């Protein structure tokens, strides 16, 4: 028997804290992007 | 009186209509049991469709 | 213009994306064979006799484990030394009731870094690289054929060799204490001043760097990027950093040279570590580490307890109910 | 159609009788008449394949 | 006596075998030239391809 | 009940774990009436007192000592050489006080249940099918708390 | 053999011929005497299986399903001993001594391994007339004492004669009336004996070296850990070899 | 049911290795 | 089972040879020095 | 067993049972270890002290500090759990 | 590696569409709750 | 059979034509260009760096 | 009794797809400040 709040413990413990992490990437490469002026910027 | 079909087994009923019915644990699903099935089994499809 | 020589061209290019070299040839099939099947054996492999006396340990995910249990079993009492492969089984499934694949991994692993080693060594050669960084490596190559295969030489079985998990671990050195006394063995107190040494030398190096850095960027942006790569200007005042350490202790004590210092970072950990697995070598056969229980006696010669006299009563706790089956006779021998 | 079903290089189709008692894998032959269209005949999944 | 032999001679033929990891790196680089370093006029990395 | 309820090592807050989480009712379940106080007295007569768990001790072995500190009784882990089992010294139980006030129970099967949990304070009922009590012991807010805000500082 | 008795030691050893019993060779009569003692009776099973559910076409009637042996080469008994007495009407055997029992395990369809005590304790042999021929057949019960002696621990530290009794990492159990009842059944480890019936059958005999050999068949039930679950019907078949003496 | 999350956690971990080692931010002078 | 030993073999020889001749194949004369 | 009577019997009040007993418990009696209580422990089961005295291969000594102890000696039921290590139960001082 | 793509583009969300989206998740999610904690 | 004292683990006969096909194949790959040079060819040097 | 795979279903079904929304709105601002160059761009 294990306790099932635990799996609302790890996979929001894994995805909400990893999905942050990807936008702050995600944004960098924009203002990258956006400065750069050229084909991706609009 | 416990069929595959009974156990919601979904992709399992396609293996077996193909012709997989033995298992690398020795059970089959026609309950004749096997020495050695070889590569092709339940096991061995689902590990090469892994691969 | 032939076959061998287009051959021998790409294996020892410098330009592939992960250099392979000759040493890959057998560091590449040996360590993939290795590792494809941990990743089987962990997760999905049936229990294991391990003490020989048909009582199968589980080990693996499938049969109620998590990641701290879950562990590759050693092989059984019952083979001991034998080499095992499945070719010598007549089955799998009595290769894997046995012990099977703890010695597919581990000798396909002692060949893979023994050959991953040397690998280090080819790279430099083909770089214009000074060569030792293998020579580094061979501390945690020493180490890892010390309780894979050097212990269970000495002993005479794998199944005293080390499970591959991490509660298995524990129950490697918890079993290695009460029959060999590791603590009161200099070597692992040698090496015990290697990686506290070297987490003190790491960590006071790393600081000085960080501490004398060069302004070059603004206090928005990150510390980080005043380096550009390939650089030839110095990014930190080396003088600055020496006159800190030398008032911080004295004058003396403080390495001018960084060719001395990043040398001496070097020397303490790798030095403790050679050491440290020829301690469980030397354990290996049975040449226990220091003994000084009911040394200290009145002069009527009554026994005076010690700290080694509480220390050994921990001993004789693992002792009696390590392998609680397993024994039948007084003295474990093995 | 010709050698998975037919059972020339393959094991063939899970057949069974009206009523769900027995079943195994077994090739099977074509059936290339007006049979053939019957879906509950086996044989027109052989001869569909193949033609 | 077992136990004594079986540890000290086995100490030094692992010691032995770092032996054979110094002396013929060295000799093997004191072969080609760049025992003593790598050359700041002629650096090889920098006449390679791009990383990747 | 209250004043033996402390007097209780599952209430203890230095006997719960960490990575072990819910109420101390997880623990064992809700606490329903006081089963008493037992008091053990071999054929001789005399008054035993079963020797109590410190917190230290997750197992800790039965052992009944009388007023001077003599071992006198114990249950034995290796059967077979032994010297101060229930069945040779023939200990007896008496309660006084809760649900039941007025009883012996004489024979080795009985008086050996009544002896592990005599080691654990006092001897309560317990209703462990409401929460689906596990049967390990949980830690109190006094020990959460302490938890939290050392970390913290 | 007496080709086997040929060989040295370091010949045999490593090869699994140790396991394997000897061929006797040619039919004829022996008879046994007065004090007719038996001496070098092997007994090695080829072949087992183990009573289940089988999956038939319709059906659910219990048959024997095979198995294979994981216990590599330890399951032949070896040296058995035992006087061979006269009654009047049917020549019987009693067995004394001798390694009577060899503890093996196979595993079935499906990856249940089940082990079983192989043995031949207290055996007490019955066989129609007197001299051993070509058509003797002999048989009768033996006694399988348990797969574990009672000072077994199992992973929580709890034997029959050893040990301790309750769920020795589950402190809160044995608070209440009611204790630890309800896990009872796994405190209480239970020595066990039970009963098994072999059949062997003679059927080639040489007189002038002494030594009989046929084909057996066993059949006893499996272990159940001191009462941890439902023991299972084992079958098994070999070949045996004796040296009548 | 509760090693198929062990298993996610191992193999979701292999796959970061996969994507640093191969799709790395390759460092360039100038 | 004796079909398995066949194939390490094979395998194990294999890769044992190209170690062997690659060493063999003027390997000291591969350096960034010179050829 | 978790409950189990006659544990005293066996080897620690001084009144020894013979189908229960390991042969250290007849270490207790001067006069029968090892030669007298080996024939004791490696035969079947006994019903009585009476039973002693038709052990296969009795001398008037053997049988002699039989007779001094048959008061402490005494006979139980045989659970054959324990009948089964009373030469050797893996208990060494 | 070969050339840079000439179909890069930018994926654009402005505020507005946030809010539908936002709003789209949520209202999903009440309304599907109820039948799959059955 | 495990512990019997055969050459290289060779317990059949059809394990050899495997060793041999495996040391050979590679090696008239390696003399197709280290092969059929000159055996008479010296240096005074650490290290040859004749020709491919 | 409910069932216990259904907390899973929905607090993933919020939270997976609502960071996912949020962040193809984060890094439109972000080409947005791109483009623009002023004390943000970077
Ligand atoms: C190429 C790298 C490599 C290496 C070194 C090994 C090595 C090994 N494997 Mg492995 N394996 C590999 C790749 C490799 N494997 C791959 C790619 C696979 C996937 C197919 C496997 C699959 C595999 C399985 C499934 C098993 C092994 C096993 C083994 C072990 C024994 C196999 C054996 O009999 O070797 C054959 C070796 C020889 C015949 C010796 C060759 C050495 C030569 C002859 C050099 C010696 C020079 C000589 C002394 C010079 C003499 C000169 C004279 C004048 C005196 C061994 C540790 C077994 C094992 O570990 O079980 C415990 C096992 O069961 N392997
Ligand atoms: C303060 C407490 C303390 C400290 C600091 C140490 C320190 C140490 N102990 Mg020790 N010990 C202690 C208490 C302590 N001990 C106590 C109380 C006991 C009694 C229970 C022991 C019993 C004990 C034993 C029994 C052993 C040690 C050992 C060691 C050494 C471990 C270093 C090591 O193995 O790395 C060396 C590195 C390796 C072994 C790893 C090799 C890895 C290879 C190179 C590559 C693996 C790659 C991997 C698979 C994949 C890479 C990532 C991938 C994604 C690419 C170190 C000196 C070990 C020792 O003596 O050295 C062998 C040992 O066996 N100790
Ligand atoms: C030797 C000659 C031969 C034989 C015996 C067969 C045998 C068969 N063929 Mg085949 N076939 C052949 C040659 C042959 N084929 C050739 C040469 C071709 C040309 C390439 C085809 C093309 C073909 C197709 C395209 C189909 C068959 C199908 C069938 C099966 C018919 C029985 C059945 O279940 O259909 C059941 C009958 C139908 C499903 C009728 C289809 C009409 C559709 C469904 C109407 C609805 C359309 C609409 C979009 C749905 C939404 C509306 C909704 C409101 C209802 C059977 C296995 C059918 C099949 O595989 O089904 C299992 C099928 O769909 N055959
Ligand atoms: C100072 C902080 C503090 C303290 C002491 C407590 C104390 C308590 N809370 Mg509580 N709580 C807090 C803050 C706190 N709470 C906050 C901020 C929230 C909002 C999220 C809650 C929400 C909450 C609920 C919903 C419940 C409690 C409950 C409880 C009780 C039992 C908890 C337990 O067994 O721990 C369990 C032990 C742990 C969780 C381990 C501690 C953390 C370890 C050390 C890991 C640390 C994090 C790690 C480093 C990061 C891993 C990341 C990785 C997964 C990616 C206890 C009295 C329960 C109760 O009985 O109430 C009736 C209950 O139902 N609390
Ligand atoms: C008058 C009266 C009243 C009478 C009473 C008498 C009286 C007055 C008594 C009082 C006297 C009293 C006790 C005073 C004595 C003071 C005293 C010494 C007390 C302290 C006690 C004590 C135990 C001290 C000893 C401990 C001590 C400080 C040890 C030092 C350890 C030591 C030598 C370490 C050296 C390690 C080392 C080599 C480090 C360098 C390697 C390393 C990686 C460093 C990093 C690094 C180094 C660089 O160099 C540079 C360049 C860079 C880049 C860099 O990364
Ligand atoms: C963004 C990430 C969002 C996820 C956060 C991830 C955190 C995961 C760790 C917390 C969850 C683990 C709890 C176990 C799960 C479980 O089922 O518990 C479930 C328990 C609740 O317990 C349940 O309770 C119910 C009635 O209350 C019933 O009794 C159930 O039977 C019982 O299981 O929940 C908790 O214990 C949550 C506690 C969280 C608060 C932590 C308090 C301790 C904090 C101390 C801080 C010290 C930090 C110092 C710094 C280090
Ligand atoms: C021409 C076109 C021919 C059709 C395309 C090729 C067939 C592809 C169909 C899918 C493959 C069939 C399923 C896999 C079969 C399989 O399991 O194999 C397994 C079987 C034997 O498998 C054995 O089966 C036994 C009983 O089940 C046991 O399971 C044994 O373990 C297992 O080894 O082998 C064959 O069937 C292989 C033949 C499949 C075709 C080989 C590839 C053909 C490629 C030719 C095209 C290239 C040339 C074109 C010219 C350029
Ligand atoms: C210094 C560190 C210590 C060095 C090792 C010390 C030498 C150890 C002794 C080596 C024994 C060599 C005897 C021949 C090999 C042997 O019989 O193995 C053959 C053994 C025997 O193999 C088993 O034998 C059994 C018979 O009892 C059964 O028949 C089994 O089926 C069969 O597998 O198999 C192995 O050990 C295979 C080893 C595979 C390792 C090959 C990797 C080597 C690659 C290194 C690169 C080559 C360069 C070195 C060559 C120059
Ligand atoms: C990003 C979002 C990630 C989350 C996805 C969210 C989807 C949520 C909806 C699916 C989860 C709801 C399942 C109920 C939860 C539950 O506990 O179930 C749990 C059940 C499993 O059931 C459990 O099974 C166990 C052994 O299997 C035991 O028996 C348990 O007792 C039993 O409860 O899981 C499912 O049923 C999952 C099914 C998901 C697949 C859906 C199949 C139907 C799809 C049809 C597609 C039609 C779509 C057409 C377009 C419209
Ligand atoms: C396995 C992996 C799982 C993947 C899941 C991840 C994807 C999940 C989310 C994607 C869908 C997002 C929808 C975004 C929504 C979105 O951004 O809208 C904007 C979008 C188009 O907008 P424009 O073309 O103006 O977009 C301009 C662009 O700059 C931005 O889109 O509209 C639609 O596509 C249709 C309108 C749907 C809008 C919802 C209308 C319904 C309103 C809500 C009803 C609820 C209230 C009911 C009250 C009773
Ligand atoms: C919890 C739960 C569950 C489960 C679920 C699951 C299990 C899920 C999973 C899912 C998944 C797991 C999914 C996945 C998906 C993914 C995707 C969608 C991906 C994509 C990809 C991409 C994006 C790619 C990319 C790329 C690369 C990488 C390279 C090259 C380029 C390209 C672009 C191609 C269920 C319902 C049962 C029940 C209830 C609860
Ligand atoms: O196997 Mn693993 O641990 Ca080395 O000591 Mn002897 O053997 Mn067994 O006992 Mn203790
Ligand atoms: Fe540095």
């Amino acid at each position: 028997e294990v306790q099932f709040g635990a799996y609302l413990a790890v996979l929001l413990g894994t995805f909400l804290p990893a999905l942050f992490l990807v936008n702050l990437f995600i944004q960098t490469e924009a203002r990258k992007a956006g400065k750069a002026g050229g084909q991706d910027s609009d | 009186l416990n069929p595959m079909w009974r156990q919601g087994m979904f992709v399992m009923p396609f293996m077996t209509r193909l012709g997989i019915t033995d298992s690398w644990g020795g059970w089959s699903i026609t309950g004749e049991s096997v020495s050695n099935p070889g590569i092709w089994s339940f096991e061995g499809v689902a590990l090469s469709h892994i691969i | 213009v032939s076959l061998w020589e287009r051959f021998c061209a790409w294996i020892t290019s410098t330009e592939n994306r992960l250099y392979i070299g000759w040493f890959g040839c057998l560091m590449f099939p040996t360590l993939l064979t290795a590792t494809s099947c941990f990743i089987i054996a962990f997760i999905a492999a049936p229990p294991v006799d391990i003490d020989g006396i048909r009582e199968p340990v589980a080990g693996s995910l499938l049969y109620g484990n998590n990641i701290i249990s879950g562990a590759v079993v050693p092989s059984s009492n019952a083979i001991g030394m034998h080499f095992y492969p499945i070719w010598e089984a007549a089955s799998i499934d009595e290769w894997l009731y046995n012990g099977g694949p703890y010695q597919l991994i581990v000798l396909h692993f002692l060949l893979g870094v023994s050959a991953y080693m040397g690998r280090e060594w080819e790279l430099s050669y083909r770089l214009g690289m000074r060569p030792w960084i293998f020579v580094a490596f061979s501390a945690p190559v020493a180490a890892a054929s010390a309780v894979f295969l050097v212990y269970p030489i000495g002993q005479g079985s794998f199944s005293d060799g080390m499970p591959l998990g991490i509660s298995g671990t524990f129950n490697f050195m918890l079993v290695f204490q009460a029959e060999h006394n590791i603590l009161m063995h200099p070597f692992h107190m040698a090496g015990v001043a290697g990686v506290f040494g070297g987490s003190l030398f790491s960590a006071m190096h790393g600081s000085l760097v960080t501490s004398s850095l060069i302004r070059e960027t603004t206090e928005n942006e990150s510390t980080n990027y005043g380096y550009k790569f390939g650089q030839e200007e110095e990014t930190y005042n080396i003088v600055a950093a020496h006159g800190y350490f030398g008032r911080l202790i004295f004058q003396y004590a403080s390495f001018n040279n960084s060719r001395a210092l990043h040398f001496f970072l070097a020397l303490w950990p790798v030095v403790g570590i050679w050491i440290t697995s020829m301690g469980i070598s030397t354990m290996a056969f049975n040449l226990n580490g220091f003994n000084f229980n009911q040394s200290v006696v009145d002069s009527q010669g009554r026994v005076i307890n010690t700290w080694a006299d509480i220390l050994n009563r921990a001993n004789l706790g693992i002792e009696v109910m390590h392998e609680r089956n397993a024994h039948n006779f007084p003295l474990d021998l093995a | 159609g010709a050698f998975h079903v037919t059972g020339l290089f393959g094991p063939g189709i899970w057949v069974s009788d009206a009523y769900g008692i027995t079943g195994k894998v077994q090739p099977v032959a074509p059936a290339w008449g007006a049979d053939g269209f019957n879906p509950f005949n086996p044989g027109g999944i052989a001869a569909h394949h193949i033609a | 006596p077992r136990s004594w032999l079986c540890c000290s001679h086995f100490f030094l033929a692992f010691f032995f075998l770092v032996g054979h990891w110094w002396h013929s790196g060295r000799a093997r680089a004191a072969a080609a030239g760049f025992e003593k370093g790598i050359n700041r006029a002629n650096e090889p990395v920098l006449s390679m391809r791009p990383i990747d | 009940d209250k004043l033996a309820f402390y007097d209780y090592i599952g209430n203890n807050p230095a006997k719960g774990g960490l990575f072990r989480a819910g109420p101390m009712n997880k623990g064992d379940g809700i606490a329903e009436a006081w089963l008493g106080h037992p008091i053990f007295r071999d054929k001789e007569g005399r008054e035993l007192t079963v020797r109590r768990m410190p917190a230290f001790f997750e197992t800790f072995p039965v052992i009944l000592v009388d007023k001077d500190g003599i071992i006198r009784a114990d249950i034995p882990f290796r059967r077979a050489e032994s010297k101060y089992s229930i069945e040779q010294v023939g200990v007896t139980v008496d309660f006084y006080g809760g649900k039941l006030n007025g009883q012996t129970f004489k024979d080795a099967p009985t008086v050996k249940k009544f002896a592990r949990k005599a080691q654990l304070g006092e001897v309560f009922e317990f209703d462990r099918t409401s929460l689906e009590s596990d049967g390990v012991f949980r830690s109190s807010p006094r020990g959460w708390y302490t938890y939290g805000h050392a970390n913290f500082a | 053999k007496s080709q086997i008795n040929e060989l040295s030691y370091l010949q045999v050893k490593g090869t699994g011929l140790a396991n394997r019993c000897a061929e006797v060779v040619g039919e004829d009569s022996i008879k046994p005497k007065p004090g007719a003692k038996l001496v070098d009776m092997c007994i090695e099973p080829k072949a087992w299986a183990v009573e289940e559910e089988v999956g038939k076409a319709g059906k659910t009637e219990k048959k024997f399903v095979n198995s294979k042996v994981m216990t590599r080469q330890t399951y032949t008994l070896d040296a058995i001993e035992g006087p061979i007495t006269v009654d009047g009407g049917k020549i019987t055997f009693n067995e004394k001594e001798g390694i009577d029992y060899a503890a093996t395990t196979v595993q079935l369809p499906g990856g249940e391994r089940v082990p079983f005590l192989f043995t031949v304790k207290d055996l007490v042999a019955k066989g129609n007339g007197d001299t051993f021929k070509p058509g003797f057949q002999m048989g009768g019960d033996f006694n399988t004492p348990s797969y574990r002696t009672g000072l077994f621990l199992d992973p929580k530290g709890r034997g029959g004669t050893t040990g301790y009794d309750m769920a020795v990492a589950l402190p809160a159990l044995q608070l209440g009336e009611e204790g630890d009842a309800e896990l009872f059944g796994e405190n209480n480890k239970v020595f066990d004996i039970t009963q098994g019936r072999i059949e062997m059958e003679v059927n080639k005999v040489n007189a002038e070296d002494s030594e009989i050999g046929g084909v057996f068949v066993a059949t006893q039930l499996s272990d159940t850990d001191m009462g941890s679950k439902t023991p299972k019907k084992v079958l098994t078949k070999g070949i045996f070899y004796a040296k009548v003496d | 049911m509760e090693a198929l999350v062990y298993t996610f956690l191992l193999i979701g971990t292999l796959m970061v290795i996969f994507f640093a080692v191969f799709f790395r931010e390759t460092p360039r002078i100038l | 089972m004796l079909t398995l030993k066949i194939l390490v073999y094979t395998t194990v020889i294999f890769f044992v040879s190209l170690f062997i001749f690659g060493f063999l194949s003027s390997d000291p004369s591969r350096n960034p020095n010179r050829k | 067993v978790i409950d189990y009577e006659n544990i005293g019997y066996l080897g620690g009040s001084s009144i020894v049972d013979i189908n229960n007993a390991n042969v250290r418990a007849y270490l207790k009696m001067p006069g029968m270890y090892p030669t007298v209580a080996g024939k004791i422990v490696s035969h079947g089961p006994y019903s009585g002290v009476a039973d002693l005295y038709k052990i296969p291969g009795l001398s008037s000594a053997e049988a002699d500090v039989i007779k001094k102890y048959e008061s402490r000696l005494t006979a139980k039921t045989p659970s054959p759990d324990y009948v089964i290590d009373r030469i050797n139960n893996g208990l060494y001082r | 590696m070969t050339g840079p793509n000439p179909n890069k583009q930018a994926v654009e969300l402005n505020r507005t569409s946030l809010y539908w989206g936002l709003l789209l998740i949520f209202v999903l999610a009440v309304l599907f709750s109820s039948y799959f904690f059955n | 059979t495990e512990g019997t004292n055969e050459w290289f683990g060779v317990d059949d006969l059809r394990l050899l034509a495997v060793l041999f096909l495996g040391h050979w194949a590679i090696l008239s790959l390696w003399l197709g260009s280290y092969g059929d040079s000159n055996e008479d060819e010296d240096f005074f040097g650490e290290i040859d760096y004749s020709a491919r």
